[PDB]
């Protein structure tokens, strides 16, 4: 309360919010536990030359299939309005 | 004691071979960097090769059908002879 004055102070519900520290709670540990089983760190990240290769080879493959995915998205959205979708009929 | 001095003199006889080995071990540690260098080169030089070499270099994953819907040469979108 006191919003907009020199008496402004945090309301009660903000104080309660900051009283919830979630000490000793980890609801996302499953994600990291399962991610670690991919062994990406042991195989690629730990060694600098392999870390570079991951960025290069990943960027190569990632860039190609990223382009491929959105090209299909474009073709679906503009279905029936593309030059390839409407073969031209020559006048007689 | 001269024998001891002979051994102490001779323990560095093979300096050139030892320094060669040292550099050979630095070069051994640098060989893994090829794993990223070579694909990066072919990644930048991909557009330089002919289409049949593009297809072979990618094991057939890339081919003419994979060229973008709007090819940088619009007269060759959908193939060398156009869509139809
Ligand atoms: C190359 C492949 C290689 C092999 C395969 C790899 C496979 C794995 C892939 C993994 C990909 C990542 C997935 C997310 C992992 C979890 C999050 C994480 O990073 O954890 C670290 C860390 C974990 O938190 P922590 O506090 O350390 O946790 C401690 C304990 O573990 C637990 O502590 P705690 O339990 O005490 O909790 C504390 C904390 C725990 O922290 C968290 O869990 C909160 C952060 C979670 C972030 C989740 C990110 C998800 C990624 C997006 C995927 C997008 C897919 C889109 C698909 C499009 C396809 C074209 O939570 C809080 O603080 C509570 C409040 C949280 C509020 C979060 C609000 C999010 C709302 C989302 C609504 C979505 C609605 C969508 C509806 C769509 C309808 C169609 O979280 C972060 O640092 C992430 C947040 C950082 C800021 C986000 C930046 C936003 C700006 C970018 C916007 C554009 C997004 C683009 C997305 C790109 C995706 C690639
Ligand atoms: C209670 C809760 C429970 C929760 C459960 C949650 C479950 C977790 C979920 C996650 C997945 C879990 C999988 C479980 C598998 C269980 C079976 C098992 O034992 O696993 C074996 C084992 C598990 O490790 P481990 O048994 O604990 O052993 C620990 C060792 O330290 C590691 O072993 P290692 O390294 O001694 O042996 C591994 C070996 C396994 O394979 C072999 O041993 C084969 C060796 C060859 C044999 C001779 C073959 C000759 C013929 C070859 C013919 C084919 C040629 C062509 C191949 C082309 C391949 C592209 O190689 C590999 O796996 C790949 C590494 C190869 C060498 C890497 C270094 C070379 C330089 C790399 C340069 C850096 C950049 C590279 C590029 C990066 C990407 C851009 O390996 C793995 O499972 C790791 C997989 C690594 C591959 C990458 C994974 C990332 C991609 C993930 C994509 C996810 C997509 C998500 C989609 C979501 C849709 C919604
Ligand atoms: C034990 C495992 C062995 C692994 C290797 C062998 C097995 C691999 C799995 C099977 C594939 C076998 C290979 C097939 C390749 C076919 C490619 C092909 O024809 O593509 C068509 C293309 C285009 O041919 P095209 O234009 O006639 O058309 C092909 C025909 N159609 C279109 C119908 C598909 O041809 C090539 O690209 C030929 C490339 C040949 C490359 C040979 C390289 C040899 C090694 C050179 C070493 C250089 C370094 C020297 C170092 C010196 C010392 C420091
Ligand atoms: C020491 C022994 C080692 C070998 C051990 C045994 C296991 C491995 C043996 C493999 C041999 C068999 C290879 C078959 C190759 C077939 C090539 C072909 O027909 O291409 C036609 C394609 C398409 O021909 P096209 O260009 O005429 O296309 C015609 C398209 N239509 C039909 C629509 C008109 O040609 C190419 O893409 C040319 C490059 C060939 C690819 C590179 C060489 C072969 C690589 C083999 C990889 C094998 C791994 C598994 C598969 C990976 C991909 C998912
Ligand atoms: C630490 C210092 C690092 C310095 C690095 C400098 C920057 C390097 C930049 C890398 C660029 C990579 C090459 C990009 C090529 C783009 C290809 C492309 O888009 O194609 C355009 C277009 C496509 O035409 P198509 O009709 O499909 O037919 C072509 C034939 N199939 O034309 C081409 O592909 C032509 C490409 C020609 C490339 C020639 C490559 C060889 C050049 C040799 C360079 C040697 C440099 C030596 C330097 C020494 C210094 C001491």
């Amino acid at each position: 309360s006191g919003f907009g004055t020199s008496y402004a102070h945090d309301p009660k519900w903000i104080e309660d919010w900051m009283a919830r520290k979630r000490v000793g709670v980890d609801r996302m540990d499953w994600f990291f536990r399962a991610f670690n089983r991919l062994r990406l760190y042991e195989l690629f990240f730990k060694s600098t030359p392999r870390f570079y290769a991951f960025m290069v080879i990943g960027g190569l493959l990632g860039s190609y299939y990223w382009s491929r995915f959105w090209e299909q998205y474009w073709i679906r959205v503009n279905k029936g309005r593309l030059y390839k979708d409407v073969p031209y009929v020559y006048p007689p | 004691t001269l024998a001891v001095y002979h051994r102490l003199w001779g323990m560095t006889e093979q300096f050139a071979a030892r320094k060669k080995w040292g550099w050979r071990q630095v070069y051994h540690r640098m060989l893994p960097f090829q794993i990223a260098l070579y694909p990066s080169l072919m990644w930048y030089l991909f557009g330089w090769f002919d289409d049949p070499y593009k297809e072979a270099m990618t094991l057939g994953i890339w081919n003419v059908s994979k060229r973008s819907l709007y090819f940088w040469d619009p007269l060759r979108s959908g193939g060398d002879k156009g869509w139809y």
